């Protein structure tokens, strides 16, 4: 069966079918960049929902609960899915992109995409098409969102990405398997280890991205894992400057070295009321990977 | 009144014990079938209770009964089938790995977790569930099919 | 080296010396007896530090950084150290007493005295002579009070002795020996498990007192030869444990059914709670969780 | 300086360190040895460090050392030892469990004992102490002498 976690499964040039799918949110988007921030191509993420997968929280998971989809060319999705301020605002065609994934369902067309992470190539979901389907029954996402907009959004921003970022406290971490980390799929609150190969970190303006392997990368679920790092004092605790600077090649001086990080949950806001868990490193700054690097 | 239908009748009081309080007295159970003595009976229910621990599922005293793996377990089974009965999904397949892994009960057997759903799709009154059907398809997945009367 | 826990290197009819020590506090006293429970011999404790002995906290753990020792005549003892009182005022007595041990160190006496539980024989330490005495430089143990007094004691209280019982959710906890408890030295908050005979089980008026020993010697006719280390006395105390524990508001029972579960090997437990002996001083001590009489009695006549 | 002494040195910086906080930057003890950006020795420091980590005195990330372990541990010679000094005691045998038992380090070795002991009797300005010696008595136990220029 088509599942998030099935890539490694899936087979090249072979359509894929969601039928009934929920579009839960975007990356990027109003709420992570403000800003009229230039969308380039691949670069555009949605996250996607069907009703046979679990449904835990407001905070979703990638490759367990739901899909993490990559768009290829915006101009062609923004089009058939009904956006009609592009390329002009990027700031209305959002709001208008969240009006149509608020409001409607949509059956969709994935394939198994070949990219590469610096010198590795590896596998990710990307859109083909995506057509409105007819309304009609009840729908847990727009329930789940109704109790979030009585209750306490304050608890899910207590793990917001940007809130700078402390140890838990934890008593002797234990060093723990990718799998298990994409396993990990509640808000645990407590720190948990890992020794993974650097792939490549690459620096997106607010927030910087680690891709981390334990092993082409034939199954990404199991040996790749996607580690963020946001917020000024974050960013400003990783680079030693608050002007996020330096050198070109000193992300490229990183690629390949075997590093033990500590990691603690985190949470993406990808819609008004709908968020995705990611992981952050503690305490890691480009200086002690530079200086572990020249080792 | 079969000893494989005395332990359904255990475990499902053990589970409606496990959602008010995560303790209960060792006995307590074996209390409540026979009024809603034999030495060579009793030790045929703490043989029982020590395949569920074997599994993790309960710990014990001499005195009490932990469920609390057991809460969190059951838990997770109505989290999961509640979802799918207010969508009316007509059937879903599931791997046994899914609820050994979401409670990090990894010894927990394929019979266990069926009589636990099992046990939920009986119990459950919320939504239009009136028949379901679970197949023991594989070593890794089940089948579980459900049924509903309203639209 | 005369310490805490080398009673078993003791030998019979020696006195042994304690120089300089802080008599920390007592058993019975006005925190765990309100009214004045008639002291009787041999049921009089105190408590000893003395400033070779390692100070963690307010809380204190005998056989490790305290004595515990019995005192076999009251109305000497309290003569000798300077009680005046004794006997026209029991809680008066107490008064003094609390006076003398909180103000003046002293110079104790003791010796190895044996003592039956049930039908094993063990020993415990008994004082024999006190002599008073008095130095500059400052009490660690008063520094440890005064600190105690500023920001109180509500996080040691919460491990009374008397609050209800109820597991601390510890995520699958380890059983262990009956060693290891006693080298068990920190208010963990933690529950322990450990398999383990009964050797005895007293009512002692306001708390139930259950000796436990390895489970594998024979009977119970024998001698104990190292207490510290063979010995676990885990105890209940207060109306809602107590009531729980014999399944009465009145303590009710009938004699032949205590000694009936001697012998009998359960599976307990424990949590750590902490008796008070003084104004701001405690002992560590072990409590069973969920224990009662009718499911030993029961578990018993199985076995 | 030396083999030995870059290991006493870099070990004696992570006890106090341990005293001010519980945590730190891994190479913060490396560079408050070197001038209180090239070297090239890190192999023999991270060396270190690693072997202190597999009896957990210490735990180690790629940026943090966590000394929570060791601030407990060395908390505990600080009590028990400064408290012989206090009574000028002459000598003690002290079974390494004792140390071991206290901070839940199963893996602590005789070598780190003594060297965080030897430490604290090396640093200790409280008390009339003056000259010390330990003998390791047996593979159990290690027998501390003091000395004292006054009584």
């Amino acid at each position: 069966d088509l599942k998030p976690d099935s890539i490694s499964k899936a087979i090249t040039d072979r359509l894929y079918h969601i039928s009934d799918g929920k579009i839960l949110g975007f990356i990027p988007n109003q709420y992570l960049d403000p800003e009229s921030s230039l969308i380039e191509d691949d670069f555009l993420l949605i996250y996607v929902y069907t009703y046979e997968l679990p449904l835990l929280s407001a905070v979703f998971v990638p490759e367990y609960n739901c899909y993490e989809i990559a768009i290829t060319n915006v101009a062609k999705f923004f089009s058939k899915i009904g956006v009609r301020s592009y390329p002009h605002s990027i700031k209305n065609s959002l709001l208008e992109l969240k009006e149509l994934i608020d409001n409607n369902r949509y059956d969709i067309t994935i394939y198994k995409k070949e990219f590469t992470i610096g010198a590795a190539k590896s596998s990710k979901w990307a859109l083909k098409d995506v057509v409105l389907r007819s309304a009609s029954g009840s729908d847990s996402i727009a329930k789940l969102e109704n109790q979030l907009k009585r209750e306490g959004v304050d608890k899910i921003e207590e793990d917001a990405a940007t809130r700078p970022i402390e140890l838990f406290g934890t008593r002797n971490p234990k060093t723990v398997d990718i799998i298990d980390i994409k396993n990990n799929v509640q808000m645990d609150h407590k720190d948990i280890k890992v020794t993974a190969k650097i792939l490549s970190i690459f620096d997106n303006g607010n927030n910087v991205t680690i891709y981390l392997t334990r092993s082409t990368i034939e199954n990404p679920f199991e040996e790749l894992l996607k580690v963020q790092i946001w917020g000024r004092q974050n960013l400003t605790l990783f680079f030693g400057n608050p002007n996020y600077s330096y050198k070109r090649e000193e992300l490229t001086a990183c690629i390949g070295s075997i590093v033990d990080f500590t990691l603690i949950p985190r949470v993406l806001r990808v819609n008004e009321y709908l968020y995705i868990k990611i992981w952050c490193p503690i305490y890691a700054t480009l200086e002690s990977l530079l200086i572990h690097s020249r080792l | 009144l079969s000893p494989k239908q005395m332990k359904r009748e255990i475990l499902g009081v053990l589970i409606e014990k496990s959602m008010e309080s995560k303790v209960c007295k060792i006995y307590e159970p074996l209390l409540s079938i026979n009024l809603g003595e034999p030495v060579l009976h009793l030790k045929f229910y703490e043989t029982f209770l020590a395949q569920l621990a074997e599994m993790a599922i309960i710990t014990l005293d001499s005195f009490t009964i932990n469920m609390t793996n057991l809460h969190n377990c059951y838990r997770y089974i109505i989290t999961r089938f509640q979802s799918l009965i207010n969508v009316q999904i007509p059937q879903i397949t599931i791997k046994y790995s899914e609820i050994r892994n979401f409670c990090k009960l990894p010894l927990l057997s394929k019979k266990l977790i069926l009589q636990m759903c099992k046990h939920f799709l009986n119990t459950t009154h919320i939504g239009n569930l009136i028949d379901w059907w679970v197949d023991p398809t594989s070593e890794e997945r089940y089948k579980v099919f459900f049924t509903y009367s309203k639209s």
